[PDB]
């Protein structure tokens, strides 16, 4: 076992897929000689060169469309947005040119492409650099949307994303880049894959099901550890995939715990938690709920700059515990 | 009663931008190529006229942009490239779908939204795809970066293939086109940017809009003039000199709007007709025999497109993802489940 | 003294009356001037107000949308039309990052009075790239206000409120509703007719089930309610009108009487409008009043197909609403 | 000496027959004002750099040190009734457009005394006729064209300066703004801040049909004169214009150039400019301590200022039981 950060785990994933398939290449801003805007692609340009690691100008709509074009022509690009806030300039290419193309062609033109980059809140980057796009991209047919949390999640999903013959959006997290995790030998392998569409239970529990994705999954584990000292066993579930989400794992947990709380970083209205709550109500686990499911989300505001204000615009550990204790009437 | 095998023709001189020498002003057209180009243009013409008829009869729904009057472009460009080269355009792709190899039956059945269509009735007028034909695209300007990426794959694979990336003059102010100019020149992509000008914008010299990319303005009603410019632009990209911009000046047929003064003087089928008869490449009776065969083939295809049934409802969710296992998609409510197969 | 007025005419009345009221109001977009409007919504406006107030723009979505937002920052009140809202994705950064968030980031110093209007959602044979509904996307974002009119009253009252609001307002219209006539009462014909943003309207009183919808499917809900009424099932059809901030008090008050809830929408199911309504009803005071789980009627989970039989089954039909209602009521 | 004439570099032209003059007159009063303004911006960015390295400032903090001849030179060529907008490197322009050093630094440190009450940070600071910094690159360029549209709309002969860096010069929306600005003859001055990924580095030519001029951005007198020329061009109704400002310390510091020019021509003494350095340096330390000792904004104001001219309402916090009051 090794100590591997999520940033190093993504670097391992992309490196192994570049070495495996010469049709795979990476393009984006500062991905080459700068070693990555967040050092995620460090050393890749020194290993593969201008042909496979392509520094692009600040022209989001332009190089995203260029990536999709190369994907239609038979290549397997990795298109990095510096943050996904900047993907809104290219979101027409993601949705209309990439996601919908295979369906419109009647099964003739596939688009094997990956859109990766950090997503959601950071630290002091204010309103225009803190938006979470999990619900937006998960809303669209023809896409696959994933949101890794730890190092295992990051490497396994980035490798599945590249090998999938369809557009995959990889919503990363900047604050998770530098966090180390125990990396078991199974994750160090070049054949390590995490299938898209299956969630992982990070903690077994019996009193309440807590579902989350990306960085707040760690806060759920912190909350569950505090509540465990009080006799409350939380079952924390890591979505991993946003579309198509693994509701069967959530439903099976709710049928055991009889309680559900969703935790997400993005905005509340029409967000990820809203879909999970609608699905349990339409689904077979609704009769097993002994209390309504509640959503823990970010504040319904543009992200403020000040440290004290941003801290209260993001789900905190005490916010998860408070919602959990409300659900259990304790 | 004697037919010349070939004939030399004077072609219009292209206006240049950042180029010292342009395409030749003379070209050789053989009898076989003339008859081939003529049959191809007359097929595209009768196909668009039939589509216009079905559109008025409301058999075709939604959009139906016709390319009649521009037959020298889609046929002229095909004569100047290889089947192993790549091409992409916007929403007016009926002619290019036929010139890139699809049959008139497939194109009309797709227009009428039937199971026999090239896209199985899923795409309609704007989304028809073929081998090395990356289709029409409904979002204006979006196909220009897509084509630049296809040119990137051409350079990536190193088989000396080029990509033709077309856009109309109305799309010439899309910002993503200027982003594609800069990247294509920066990486020397074998991309031929083609602006289809129909005769809003502070500069109407579309062949100069690439600034650093050289351009040439071509008469798009002369098929031989388009063929020679395409051969020039394709050779330019194959030499590794990077991208090139090409403006095709054409006119669309779809009182003051008399404008028979474009059909009478500048119709691309009539120009190739007059050139071949005066140079003894073919007879007037020969070209009328071709018109009859083409008209019969379109009515036979239109009959197929009219009688062909709609796609089955069971295939509504088919082909969402490629190379994926089967799954179910949600319908109008949670009790409607459509099976999705790659 | 009522008149028959189409939704297209009601929007035209709204914009015309606000242009005459405030010289800072102007309309820009593609084909809005000499072409009389891509869907004839802005007919006659250019002949009345001229090049200064009705501005034909090139096909440069990101560009002229940003120009509108810029003009709004300098004190004007633009009306930015997208020919359809599929094409707004090219300009969506200006709506979200430049317009919605600015007043908050400025600390309350720089307001952005702007309206984004145009048809939204499915049409007829326009395929996947021209049929997307953006109600959930725009409703997801703070600093915006999102409305979705249905009939002629909705269109004129909301378009006038959108122009008078000092903040970015998105008006998601519907092309298939443009040509539909409705009885236009004398109160709506006035130049002072306003429909407040954030309040829903009950289109039909009922006691057996609450049916909430917005835009064109509201008419299908009324058609379903008329069919079920002959069978002894009284539906309470609710027209949201506003997507953000939606009127949950009106839905909650209805559920407390009917004990059943069905949402009907045209857009995609996952993370859509119905998902928020269902999540909010579960978090709210009305959850204990439900005698059955709330179900969602949405569009099919696919890119919009072209074929008539396929497109018809990718959109909620009246029988699909009746089917969901009878499932909820177990009849 | 009361005044003195100075030689300024000749601008390279694009689609212009006659350009800005190659000589200009600088008065003693303007020189001392330009020097104090430039020296204040310099000491302010160095102080912010220290606080940024000390992590007192969070997130982004793009500094404009070395570009003091731009924001001060541009302000000397425009009126307070003119309009200006730029990207994320807006600290200098915030001060030249009327905000005090205390407000800028307190906003950088995220305190209630900031100009945006700690809500915006480094990239989103607004002032009178200053439409702020913008975090999305290129997005501010169409915005400036719209501000120029309002200038023409109101018809009081006001202009808008729209700045963008050389790294953003390949944003497609800029070319969309070029085409519409020339089409409608908008009084928009497109300004590309060039320092040292682009097929063409002649940024003053990228407007094609829009005329351009390339200016020495290290010479404050050359920036002022080129700006007056571009402003007069837009006020005459000739439409937009594009202006490229090119912006080592041994013989290119903009403060060192103006300092040497005024002393050699007896416009000021070395002792005067040193006494101004002391006055400016004291003002920076006084503002920095205020920005450090000032408390954070109160949590009760987290939801304030979401909509303008609206009634009060409450917004949802981290969970459905946290409610923040929102006031316009
Ligand atoms: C990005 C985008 N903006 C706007 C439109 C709407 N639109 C489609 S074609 C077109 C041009 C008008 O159609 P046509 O009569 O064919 O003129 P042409 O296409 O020849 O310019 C417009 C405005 C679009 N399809 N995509
Ligand atoms: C549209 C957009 N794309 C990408 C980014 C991310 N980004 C911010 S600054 C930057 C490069 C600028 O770096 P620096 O040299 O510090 O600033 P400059 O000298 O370019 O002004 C990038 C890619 C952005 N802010 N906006």
């Amino acid at each position: 076992s090794l100590q591997v950060t999520v940033r190093d785990a993504i670097n391992q994933g992309m490196d192994e897929e570049l070495e495996r398939d010469e049709k795979v290449f990476l393009l984006g801003e500062e991905v080459a000689q700068y070693d990555g805007a967040y050092k995620v692609s460090r050393g890749l340009w020194k290993k593969y060169g201008d042909k496979r690691i392509i520094d692009t100008p600040i022209s989001e709509m332009g190089f995203a469309g260029i990536a999709v074009g190369a994907a239609m022509a038979g290549l397997r690009p990795i298109c990095e947005f510096m943050t996904f806030n900047f993907s809104m300039q290219a979101i027409d290419q993601v949705i209309n040119s990439a996601a919908k193309t295979y369906y419109m062609s009647g099964g003739l033109q596939p688009v094997p492409i990956v859109f990766r980059g950090p997503n959601g809140a950071s630290a002091g980057v204010a309103a225009q650099h803190s938006q979470c796009f999990a619900a937006w991209y998960g809303h669209c047919p023809g896409l696959k949307v994933v949101s890794p949390w730890n190092s295992e999640d990051a490497k396994g999903l980035i490798k599945s994303a590249i090998r999938d013959n369809n557009p995959v959006v990889v919503l990363e997290n900047e604050l998770m880049y530098g966090v180390p995790f125990e990396f078991p030998p199974e994750a160090q392998s070049k054949d390590f894959l995490i299938p898209i569409g299956k969630a992982k239970i990070e903690r077994q529990g019996t009193h309440i099901t807590v579902v989350s994705h990306s960085r707040p999954v760690g806060h759920c584990l912190e909350a569950a550890a505090v509540l465990s000292k009080e006799g409350v066993e939380c079952e924390v579930i890591n979505m991993r995939t946003i579309r198509p989400m693994d509701m069967e794992t959530i439903e099976a947990s709710v049928m055991k715990t009889n309680h559900l709380v969703t935790v997400e970083g993005g905005w509340p209205q029409f967000g990820v938690g809203a879909e999970i709550c609608a699905r349990i109500m339409e689904g077979p686990a609704f009769n097993f709920l002994d209390a309504p499911a509640v959503r823990v989300t970010g504040a319904d505001v543009p992200m403020p700059y000040a440290k004290i204000l941003e801290d209260n615009s993001i789900p905190q550990v005490k916010d998860i515990i408070f919602a959990i204790k409300k659900t259990l009437n304790i | 009663g004697s037919f010349a095998n070939d004939a030399t023709f004077e072609i219009k001189k292209c206006d240049l931008h950042r180029l010292e020498e342009g395409p030749p002003v003379t070209t050789v057209l053989t009898r076989e190529d003339g008859l081939k180009y003529y049959r191809m243009m007359q097929t595209v013409r009768r196909m668009e006229l039939k589509a216009d008829q079905l559109y008025k009869q409301k058999i075709i729904r939604g959009f139906c942009h016709l390319c009649d009057g521009q037959e020298a472009c889609c046929v002229g460009l095909e004569a100047g490239i290889n089947p192993t080269d790549h091409l992409i355009t916007a929403y007016r792709a009926h002619g290019f779908t036929f010139t890139r190899g699809l049959s008139v039956r497939e194109i009309l059945a797709e227009l009428t939204g039937r199971k026999g269509g090239c896209a199985k009735g899923k795409g309609g007028s704007m989304h028809m795809y073929a081998k090395n034909f990356y289709g029409g695209n409904g979002i204006m300007g979006a196909q220009v970066p897509l084509g630049a990426g296809i040119a990137l794959a051409c350079k990536y694979n190193g088989k000396d293939e080029v990509c033709l990336t077309l856009y109309g003059d109305g799309a010439a102010n899309q910002g993503q086109i200027f982003e594609a100019y800069n990247m294509a020149a920066l990486w020397k992509l074998p991309c031929i940017f083609i602006c289809e000008n129909n005769r809003a914008a502070a500069s109407t010299d579309y062949y100069k809009r690439g600034d650093f990319i050289p351009g040439l303005r071509v008469d798009g009603m002369d098929i031989l003039c388009v063929r020679e410019a395409t051969r020039f632009a394709a050779a330019y990209c194959r030499s590794g000199k990077g991208p090139i911009l090409m403006e095709l000046q054409t006119y669309r047929y779809h009182t003051r709007e008399e404008i028979q003064e474009v059909r009478s003087k500048s119709d691309p089928i009539m120009l190739l007709k007059d050139r071949m008869v005066n140079s003894n490449l073919a007879s007037v009776e020969e070209l009328k025999e071709i018109d009859v065969e083409v008209r019969k083939e379109i009515e036979d295809a239109a009959q197929f497109a009219t009688a062909d049934p709609e796609p089955p409802l069971e295939e509504l969710g088919y082909h969402i993802y490629s190379s994926d296992p089967p799954f179910e998609v949600r319908g109008a409510n949670q009790w409607i489940k459509f099976k999705s197969v790659s």
